[PDB]
């Protein structure tokens, strides 16, 4: 339902992730609610491998991998994928989104544009590529 | 400058010839004299 | 104000990276403002690119004053300039 | 903080981060919403209950007011498009309901 | 203890060296003195005995420029008035246009106006001993400072279209500046041994 | 500044190293002025 | 690009200070000399001890002062460990303890005195000894009772035995290039010890002080180096020729400008002049 | 929501996460000109500090290339001629009319192209008209032993143009000089380098719709002998926390428990005695860490470098570094939060789980626990204070240089003045150029190697016409005649005009070059 | 130890003990004890949005009727003639002997004599119970016995002498070894008392200028008086509490010993239900310490 | 037979001598005291 990116879990650490993965592939198969609290699972044994044993009791592959083939071509990925069930929830921070100004109001007392921002550090940038037109242009 | 105004005296308070020696320097910066704008003042009386 | 001789002229023979995109820019304002275009064109559309064209040729009016920090200034024919 | 699944591996950073930004999803805010005079309310059409989950989850009776839903996520950079922790979203899959 | 004696040795190799780094010229045995070298020149009953003979002279290497330099030592602290003014009509007489003074320590400011009038077409200049006393020249930090004559300078201000007051500034108060005798209006080159790309040849003034 | 949008931006690798993207949107909302000539007459037409 | 470490200031507060106020009295002035050939490790500790500055407090023991007369006793550590961690003398101890010591303790009585208000009678010093110092002092009954302890421990931790004025704290740190660096900046007192080479001596930019005394152009190679430094704490390049740009036009008037008002008061077009801080 | 390629994301600083750009549109002709020709984003491909390029491919794609590159890759004639035909697109670009191919690397018994030859393929279809191909020789990324013991891959060569030896990674095409992508930008000019990205962008997300990608479980399980070997070093290093702290307060490890007590409550009570012990036993706690790190993450974990999907993201350079594999599998070491470690509460205890004066190293900060695994309560309270520091951790001075800065401008005579008129620099920084177009005249070997496409590129029988080119060269000569009185050539003789004026250390490194090293120089 | 005491009373110094006592209705204030270089202790507290600065001995002795040899076995009696605090003490007592008088109740007059402007006591009462007004509503509220107030005082200038002899290291304020937290309903119930004294203060000046006007109407025995009064003057008081909740700048007379007076309320956003939950638990310092970047 | 070391040798000079005619309270040419005059905001 969703293809996240491996180059995102390096240099970000949550590994946590792989085992929550891991555990919805599992919990999802029999139908347990899988027990994720904080501090139970200890060196000895490690969660990975009790969601292993889970895992492997269903039927899948163990380190939770599992042999995908690819659907522009048809031929089997060479190397299998990592396919679990994690809980996404969406977030909303989406609702103050954009603005096209091709002409407009003016000002009253300067005749500008009413209140997109050009300048001040954009003629920094202009008048550092060597672009006198640009900058007498867009200013 | 008004603190600086002489009212009786209707001049500077500053004795004329220093008001004439910064005069002579304004006018020698004037054309781009550096030195000799402080060359000026080698004289002694 | 001088305008130095043709004998004596000590700027660079090269066509600095700027008067490049402004000859190309004001050649392509010019021909978009129906002047004459001195290279057969094979159809292309975009005022600009013809001046591309006409520079690819070296068949270019529109010398050039470049300013010395003196006052002074070179005419140099963009023929001229390499 | 404590509803974070296996919140004990991920490099602490990463829980702060999930911390302040799980408190802002759109999620179910109540049930009674007929009777509510806010400015801007959000609602999560389908939700459901974590597969991986804490027991405070239940105790603390979240499972009136869920989050999010259960995606089934391949790790694999295969499409192209997700580089720069952007993500693909299977077009069904977003059709039939996500 | 008697540490002092060194000092005044050092003072020379910063004055008989202040000579070329000027265009002068000294014997190459007055620029290698050592050590004892100075004691067995200037000696006495003392372990202490060095001053009434600290006092030297050069002419120019450019057989002109009107006229020659002469160096001297006045031990006495805080030179002051009395002790100034009457080493000037030395210089006077001598025909030497320019001179050299120490002074350890505090040069008194009362001794400083009316004696920097008397100078006019001559110039007292301008050390003390304890501020300059190993060549700052003799170091990394420092380039190779070089004067110009006239017809360099015009050849400079003709080959870049300049005026005389649009290339950098040296103030006169710059340890090199007054090392080098300058005089306000005259053109110093220095070579950059600035190591991006070679070592350059950069333009200074005075004002 | 007359003549500038803004928006959000997201990833693409088909395009090409210089291009960018702009939906029909921008497409249709950005316009710049071009005198007609002769040869460019027939695009100028069909654009009206 | 960067800010956060992983002693000197680094970072933005340097270049903040050496390329915008352009500052003297920087927080960490640092030299570092270059030993010799004609130098061991014993005479390098030497020296070290010999141009760093002591107070008398860091040889003094606990200072007991009995009341009454007025009577006060310092103890003062075994010559032995007192000469391992030092090398001033005992003599040289008792000069200047009697001297600065009085001076400074009766300067100290005659504040707090005079703070109320709103003589040194027998000094015995160890002269065999030396591991304490006495001090009688009498004083008028209608006085106030006086802290002698505190004011004691004020006085020894005021009191300088040789200090070269604005150093403190010379150091020898690890190329086999014996150097020595220092906190604090005083060449006029590094032109007198020839134990080290008087050419090769690094700077931690001051740059007031080498523009000083050392010429403009020096000013000019020295804040290259210094920015260069700078930046190469971090893992980002600024290769020589944007900072000998920068340094060719801060060292442009002769001496050495900020960027503040200062530099904004003399440029010749009157409206940047008008723009940039205050129209 | 417009759309643009993930070169730029390096240049723009953004992370396509929500940050949003404003777009103009230059309205006159000659705006859109300068825009095309000198500003346009083709031309931006080195930054202005260093000479290093800041465009170029990233995570994907240079992942997708050492697996891509690798030696035991082989397609049939049919991948090749699909995944090539992915990378090119002509049509879209245009400007080309038949895709050329190479012969096969292999013929019988069945017809195999390889990897390096699809790259070579790539570089021969965009190969100017004429130009010789490329030829060049450089280190790459991934380090030679990963992949055997004296393994010959390590450092790409290739001549003429097509991929002899060595793979491609994150120094080869990226944000790394003297790779492959920089190196067609100096030869081939700039507008092909931008094709060529793009070209490579493509041809690695084609290939890896061909194959996939996938950062598994398994990538960070250490093989049991691996995590037994971890186990028996922290069995041994069960008390370097004792020992260290022993050892700095003076007494030995046998000493008696209330003594040592005392000192340690001596100690810090202050806060120098705190900065030597932290020192001390942070000493101590990192010699531990680096000797399981050094034993373990190399050959003790399950799968080795070209297979296990984490060790290629992490040591070919596409995202992470080799601590983050450290901390996944073997330890996390030390927390240095501030500097010195966790600070002691009063009554000297780190935390209200361990009795006070507690020297075990576990206390000190120090947790064992991996990420793979999972860490302890104790320890997770530790990690939270490094992290929220972290957190705690993580624009005048570009109105100061600026204004004082903004004409400075390189006047036709090569003498950068204020625009007041009064000079600052002549010769703009010792002039050849800000990085830009100076990378590579240190590298002589590269100029010299091929050398036949450098002078189509100056264009000889054109610069040489109008520019004087025998009066610089020869007082050249005499001015690198030690002694003074002949100043450097760029002083007496302007380099714009004068075709022998050059500044004097290029000078003396080019000769020192033709001297000492001219293996390729003939006599 | 704060460095900000320094430069405050340039005879001063950095050590302090600071206390918040708080009475039974949770309307708690400080008053601190800044030790000077000289040797004495001063008193400080707050009053009207003003400091106040009287000496430790004085109160010590305005508290009980005491004699000096038991402020000194009290503070040090122990160990008899331990150096250090044996002679700070002497100094205080002289110190204090200075200026002041003998006795309690020669204190409290002076006391009273003293303070009687800024304190909102009766006019025309008395002079002495205005001294024992203090030493009941400002000294050290949370102990009810004057005995006993007097003991905490010289348990609490002992630990200030500790602390300067460095015999006691510093607590940390910034610590929740050292920290509580002020409820809800707490604040509300301050704001509602101060409101109230706030409203008789007022119902007081309205009385005293019907009273000072000339003789308009003067019946203290009428209830009709009472009952204009009470229509003259503002009696709704709801709507300031409901402005508190509003807004959130506390505007009150006094700070009941809160820092900051802006920002008291959060807007509780349902938008996601552990959105409300982290209303609901969270706690805060207070931006005076956000502006300071440390 | 204007440039940034002009005008600043041109700004010290009349800040010295703005600093010198505020300085004298007799006349030098009429050798009399002018009466002060004291300012406000
Ligand atoms: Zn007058």
């Amino acid at each position: 339902d969703i293809i996240i990116n491996p180059h995102a879990f390096p240099s970000r650490m949550t590994i946590g992730m792989f085992i929550e993965s891991l555990a919805g592939k599992a919990g999802a198969c029999h139908g347990l609610a899988q027990d994720s609290t904080p501090f139970i699972y200890s060196e000895q044994q490690t969660a990975a491998d009790y969601f292993g044993e889970q895992l492997v009791k269903a039927g899948y592959n163990y380190h939770g991998n599992e042999p995908m083939y690819s659907g522009i071509t048809g031929q089997e990925m060479k190397a299998d994928i990592y396919i679990g069930v994690v809980y996404y929830q969406r977030l909303r921070h989406m609702v103050s989104d954009f603005q096209v100004r091709t002409t407009g109001p003016i000002h009253n007392l300067t005749r500008q544009p009413v209140k997109i921002r050009f300048g001040e550090m954009e003629r920094d940038a202009v008048i550092g590529h060597g672009t006198s037109f640009l900058m007498q242009d867009r200013l | 400058l008004l603190r600086s105004t002489c009212l009786y005296c209707h001049h500077f308070k500053l004795s004329k010839v220093k008001v004439h020696l910064f005069f002579c320097r304004l006018k020698l910066l004037d054309y781009g004299l550096l030195n000799e704008s402080e060359m000026v003042e080698n004289v002694s009386l | 104000g001088k305008a130095v001789a043709k004998e004596d002229r000590t700027t660079t023979p090269y066509m600095t990276k700027y008067e490049r995109a402004r000859i190309l820019g004001t050649r392509a304002l010019q021909i978009s403002m129906n002047a004459p275009v001195l290279v057969d064109l094979e159809g292309e559309t975009d005022p600009l690119q013809i001046a591309m064209k006409e520079l690819a040729q070296k068949k270019i009016p529109l010398l050039v004053r470049r300013y010395l920090p003196d006052g002074s200034y070179e005419d140099w024919s963009v023929a001229e300039l390499i | 903080a404590n509803m974070t699944p296996f919140s004990d591996f991920n490099q602490s950073p990463r829980n702060m981060y999930q911390c302040q930004m799980g408190k802002q999803t759109m999620g179910t805010p109540g049930t009674a919403l007929r009777y509510r005079t806010d400015n801007k309310l959000y609602r999560l059409q389908t939700g459901q209950t974590p597969v991986v989950r804490p027991k405070l989850h239940n105790t603390y009776g979240l499972d009136h007011y869920p989050n999010g839903t259960n995606a089934v996520v391949a790790v694999i950079s295969y499409t192209g498009y997700d580089m720069e922790d952007a993500m693909i979203l299977n077009k069904s899959a977003h059709e039939r309901g996500f | 203890e008697e540490k002092n004696i060194v000092r005044v040795f050092r003072a020379w190799k910063t004055a008989h060296q202040l000579v070329h780094d000027r265009g002068y010229g000294v014997s190459q045995a007055e620029l290698d003195l050592t050590l004892d070298q100075f004691k067995a020149m200037h000696c006495g009953m003392g372990r202490n005995l060095d001053r009434t003979t600290l006092s030297f002279y050069a002419k120019p290497s450019n057989d002109s420029n009107k006229g020659t330099i002469y160096i001297e030592f006045a031990k006495e602290p805080s030179v002051g008035i009395k002790e100034m003014r009457t080493f000037v009509h030395t210089l006077g007489d001598h025909n030497h246009k320019t001179g050299i003074l120490i002074y350890a320590n505090s040069m008194t400011p009362s001794a400083a106006k009316i004696i920097a009038t008397v100078t006019g077409q001559f110039t007292i200049e301008t050390f003390q001993e304890s501020d300059l006393i190993v060549n700052i020249t003799h170091h990394e930090l420092v380039p190779k400072h070089i004067l110009l004559s006239p017809d360099e300078k015009k050849e400079l201000l003709d080959r870049y279209k300049l005026r005389e007051t649009q290339l950098p500034r040296i103030q006169l108060a710059d340890p090199v500046a007054r090392y080098l005798g300058l005089k306000r209006g005259e053109v110093v080159k220095i070579v950059r041994r600035s190591e991006t790309s070679g070592r350059y040849n950069s333009y200074r003034i005075c004002a | 500044v007359n003549y500038a949008a803004r928006s959000v931006i997201s990833p693409d690798p088909n395009i090409e190293t210089n291009e960018i993207g702009v939906p029909p949107v921008f497409a249709t909302k950005l316009t710049y002025p071009e005198p007609v000539t002769l040869y460019n007459f027939n695009e100028m037409r069909n654009a009206v | 690009q960067m800010t956060l470490n992983t002693n000197v200031t680094l970072g933005i507060p340097r270049l903040r200070e050496i390329i915008m106020t352009a500052s003297a009295n920087i927080q960490t002035p640092t030299m570092t000399l270059r030993l010799n050939d004609g130098v061991s490790d014993k005479r390098a500790s030497a020296f070290c001890k010999e141009v760093n500055k002591l107070v008398l407090s860091e040889v003094v023991r606990q200072v007991r002062v009995t009341e009454k007369t007025y009577a006060i006793r310092l103890d003062l550590y075994s010559r032995d460990e007192y000469q391992d961690e030092y090398g001033v003398l005992q003599e040289e101890i008792e000069s200047t303890f009697s001297n600065r010591f009085l001076k400074i303790l009766n300067r100290i009585i005659k504040s707090y005195l005079a703070k109320s208000k709103q003589n040194c009678k027998h000094l015995d010093f160890d002269y065999v000894n030396g591991e304490w110092a006495t001090v009688e002092l009498v004083f008028p009954i209608n006085t106030e009772k006086l802290l002698m302890v505190s004011l004691v421990e004020k006085a020894c931790s005021e009191t300088v035995i040789h200090e070269i004025p604005g150093i403190t704290r010379c150091f020898s740190k690890p190329d086999t290039v014996p150097k020595v660096i220092t906190e604090g900046v005083n060449l006029k007192a590094i032109w007198e010890f020839y134990n080290e080479i008087s050419m090769n001596d690094i700077y931690t930019n001051d740059i007031a002080a080498i523009l000083r005394i050392y010429g403009v152009e020096a000013a000019r190679n020295a804040i290259v180096h210094e920015v260069s430094s700078v930046f190469g704490v971090y893992g980002i390049a600024v290769d020589p020729r944007h900072l000998s740009l920068i340094a060719d036009y801060m060292t442009f008037e002769g001496g050495y400008k900020a960027f503040n008002r200062m530099g904004i008061e003399y440029n010749t077009s009157p409206f940047a002049k008008m723009s940039f801080e205050t129209t | 929501t417009i759309r643009m390629h993930y070169a730029n994301c390096n240049s723009y600083n953004a992370d396509f996460d929500g940050d949003e750009m404003n777009m103009h549109f230059p309205q006159s002709t000659n705006a859109r000109s300068e825009a095309q020709f000198i500003a346009n984003t083709d031309s931006q491909y080195l930054v202005p500090t260093s000479g290093d390029p800041l465009r170029g491919l990233i995570q994907d794609h240079v992942v997708m290339g050492v697996w891509l590159t690798c030696k035991d890759t082989f397609y049939t004639r049919d991948e090749y001629q699909q995944l090539l035909f992915q990378a090119l697109k002509p049509d879209e670009t245009g400007m080309y009319g038949r895709i050329k191919t190479l012969p096969p690397a292999i013929q019988r018994p069945g017809i195999y192209w390889t990897g390096k030859q699809i790259i070579s393929s790539v570089l021969l279809n965009l190969k100017p008209s004429d130009r010789p191909g490329l030829n060049l020789k450089s280190k790459a990324k991934v380090p030679g032993k990963y992949w055997s013991p004296d393994s010959e891959e390590g450092s790409v060569l290739f001549d003429d143009g097509e991929l002899l030896c060595g793979i491609l990674d994150k120094s080869s095409f990226g944000a790394s000089a003297f790779g492959l992508v920089h190196s067609v930008h100096e030869l081939y000019g700039p507008d092909i380098a931008g094709r060529l990205l793009s070209v490579l962008s493509r041809l690695f997300t084609a290939y890896a719709q061909m194959r996939g990608f996938t950062c598994r479980m398994d990538d960070l399980r250490l093989d049991e002998q691996g995590d037994n070997w971890r186990r028996q070093l922290l069995e041994n290093g069960k008390s370097f926390g004792l020992e260290a702290a022993s050892e700095y307060v003076g007494l030995s490890t046998d000493s008696p428990i209330a003594l040592l007590n005392a000192n340690l409550e001596e100690v810090y009570r202050d806060d120098e005695k705190l900065q030597g012990l932290d020192a001390a036993m942070k000493g101590k706690m990192n010699g531990l860490t680096s000797s399981i790190i050094n034993k373990c993450i190399p050959d003790g974990l399950l799968t080795k470098f070209p297979y296990n999907h984490m060790q290629t993201m992490t040591v070919s350079g596409a995202k992470g570094s080799n601590v983050n594999v450290s901390q996944i599998s073997c330890l996390l070491g030390q927390q240095e939060l501030e500097g010195r470690r966790v600070p002691l509460m009063v009554s000297g205890k780190s935390l209200p789980s361990f009795v006070p004066y507690e020297t075990s190293a576990k206390s000190g900060g120090f947790i064992a626990s991996r990420f793979l695994t999972g860490i302890a309560p104790q320890e997770y309270y530790f990690h939270c204070m490094a992290g929220r520091e972290g957190l705690i951790d993580t624009g005048y001075l570009q109105r100061c240089l600026m204004k004082h800065l903004e004409g400075l401008c390189v006047q036709y005579d090569h003498t950068v003045r204020d625009s007041d008129g009064s000079i600052v620099q002549f010769h703009y920084g010792e002039d050849s150029l800000d990085v830009t177009k100076q990378k590579h005249l240190t590298q002589f070997e590269f100029s010299a190697k091929n050398y036949k496409s450098l002078i189509q590129k100056y264009k000889v029988k054109s610069v040489l016409s109008a520019v004087d080119s025998e009066t610089a060269s020869s007082y050249a000569k005499k001015a690198l005649k030690k002694p003074y009185k002949y100043d450097p050539v760029l002083d007496k003789y302007p380099p714009s005009r004068y075709l022998g004026s050059v500044s004097e250390k290029f000078q003396r490194a080019v000769d020192e070059y033709t001297q000492k090293n001219p293996d390729k120089l003939i006599a | 130890i704060r460095p900000s005491f320094a430069n405050r009373g340039t005879s001063y110094s950095q050590y302090g003990l600071s206390i918040r006592c708080v009475r039974p209705d949770q309307s708690s204030l400080t008053n601190t004890l800044h030790y000077l270089n000289n040797g004495v202790t001063m008193f400080r507290f707050h009053w009207r949005k003003n400091e106040y600065l009287i000496p430790s001995m004085m109160i010590l002795k305005a508290l009980l009727e005491t004699s000096d040899k038991e402020i000194f076995e009290g503070i040090v009696g122990k160990d008899l003639g331990n150096t250090f605090l044996t002679d700070r003490v002497e100094l205080m007592l002289r110190a204090y002997k200075s200026y002041g008088l003998y006795s309690q109740t020669e204190t409290l007059q002076y006391l009273g004599s003293k303070f009687r402007v800024v304190l909102g006591v009766a006019e025309d009462l008395t002079d002495v119970e205005v001294g024992r007004f203090l030493l009941q509503k400002v000294v050290l509220v949370h102990l009810r016995e004057a005995k006993d107030k007097f003991r905490l005082l010289l348990f609490m200038i002992r630990k200030l002498y500790a602390l300067v002899a460095g015999e006691c290291c510093a607590d940390n304020p910034d610590s929740p070894q050292h920290q509580e937290i002020l409820l809800g309903g707490f604040l509300y119930g301050q704001i509602l008392k101060e409101k109230i004294e706030d409203w008789l203060n007022s119902i007081r000046a309205q009385i005293n200028l019907d009273v000072r006007r000339s003789a308009p109407g003067v019946d203290f025995s009428d209830r009709k008086y009472l009952t204009r009064v009470f229509s003259k003057i503002n009696n709704d008081i709801g709507t300031k509490l409901q402005y508190f909740l509003s807004t959130g700048n506390l505007v009150s007379n006094t700070g009941l010993d809160l820092q900051q007076a802006t920002g008291y309320t959060v807007v509780a956003e349902k938008l996601n239900f552990y959105r409300f939950l982290s209303h609901f638990r969270m706690v805060h310092r207070g931006a005076f310490f956000a502006e300071l970047k440390t | 037979q204007l440039t940034t070391l002009l005008l600043h040798e041109r700004k010290k000079v009349v800040r010295a001598f703005y600093h010198a005619i505020s300085s004298r309270k007799q006349c030098d040419n009429c050798q009399s005291f002018s009466p002060n005059f004291r300012k406000e905001g």
